[PDB]
């Protein structure tokens, strides 16, 4: 997208989720970073809705799929859900590319390099979803250590109900649960992280309020499958 | 067990 | 997708179905076209969704863009509204390169050439929504010819409840009704349409009054809004 | 005004 104006590359993104083209989204998005400016908040936001859309898709795909395949056991349904699970590593590597090509390395303020952290989590999350054996031991390590940095800058730099901590938190304990066959870890994390919160609505406006309680919902709704 | 839904700006 | 056996892409497109991979299923069904033989009830039917949820998604960003744009009236809404007006026409052209190509010259039966003459009505319909001046005026024509044809070998060829003829119908009113300005045309052929599938319905199995009558009901529905 | 889905097999 070397030839578009940046601005015009936001601009985009933000028609092209209204049209709901996400593919076209992370495109622009994509585009975008690679003019090498910091992002803002609103555009890191469009950049993590773009990937979370294409990759969600192909996630969905990849279950379909998969579930298929293990009934099942020609090769078509094997050959396609691998397919499409190479077409999700792609994304993801490309999300990841992004970030450590150089969102990561040039965010300073605890509010973007917590959000890039948990966005290198979250993607080296989907890679796990599908990796077998023992490279799914490193990218494991990989998630967990991007999720526990972004953990212990948040905790540090950040009010507990602030809702990038929180989403943060849940996340990570999704990845305990799911992952890191930790449901303990999950559990633990999920409720104290929730208690913290509730403790320090009184300081929040309204409109904060029900930014932060929306994500300790969330929290709950786990605890309520995983107790 | 839910993540960050994500997918709206 | 030379390289892929016929009953490999079928299959494939079955799954990618299953997936909700509708640019997947539309190559793989593109490619079983290219094969060169002639396509099944079943197949035929697996084209026409691939390609309908395709374009569809299509058309709703084209629809949303255009929107914006007229709400409107710098360049980027125009530009992207024309980019995926460009991508709309490519995907339009490509079905009908296939049935130029040679799926209708080999359609003797009744039942598969009111399918493809169908499938070409619709799509020039769909270059009709986006086209604009004289080019709209030939499009159009193109549209209204094979509806005709269409509708010509129905009424000779099938009974007036067979579900392509019904859909048939369905359809060539839509096309009265939204692109030829004939909105009186398009009730008469839904309530002679309708009609004249309620007295036949008499000879039909359970099985078959279901598949007609929810196509009966969509006329009905089309006429509900129209007067 | 509706024409068919034609979207599911
Ligand atoms: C992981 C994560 C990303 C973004 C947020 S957010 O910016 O505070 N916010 C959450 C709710 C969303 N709906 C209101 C649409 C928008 C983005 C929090 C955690
Ligand atoms: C234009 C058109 C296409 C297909 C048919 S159909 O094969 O009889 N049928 C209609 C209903 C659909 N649902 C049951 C999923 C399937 C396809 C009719 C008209
Ligand atoms: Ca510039
Ligand atoms: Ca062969």
């Amino acid at each position: 997208m070397g030839s578009m104006e940046r601005a015009s590359l936001i601009q985009k993104a933000k028609l092209a989720e209204q049209a709901e083209r996400y593919e076209d989204m992370a495109a622009f998005m994509k585009g975008a970073v690679e003019k090498g400016e910091e992002l803002s908040c609103e555009e890191r936001n469009l950049l993590s809705v773009a990937y979370k859309n294409v990759v969600g898709g192909q996630r969905a795909a990849w279950r379909v799929l998969s579930s298929i395949e293990q009934k099942s056991n020609g090769p078509e349904v094997r050959e396609y859900r691998e397919k499409v699970e190479t077409e999700l590593q792609g994304v993801c590597d490309t999300v990841l590319g992004l970030l450590d090509s150089h969102l990561i390395k040039e965010a300073g303020d605890a509010e973007s390099r917590v959000f890039y952290l948990k966005m290198k989590g979250d993607y080296y999350r989907y890679l796990a979803e599908v990796a077998t054996g023992d490279d799914k031991k490193r990218i494991i390590d990989s998630a967990r250590s991007a999720y526990q940095e972004a953990m212990d800058i948040s905790k540090k730099e950040m009010p507990p109900t602030n809702p990038i901590r929180l989403g943060l938190a849940l996340n990570f304990s999704v990845f305990h649960y799911e992952i890191a066959n930790s449901p303990e870890e999950a559990i633990s994390l999920a409720k104290t992280t929730f208690d913290e919160a509730m403790a320090d609505l009184h300081t929040l406006s309204e409109d904060s309020y029900k930014d932060s309680t929306l994500i300790m919902q969330l929290l709950r709704d786990n605890l309520t499958l995983w107790t | 067990a839910g993540s960050i839904p994500g997918r709206r700006s």
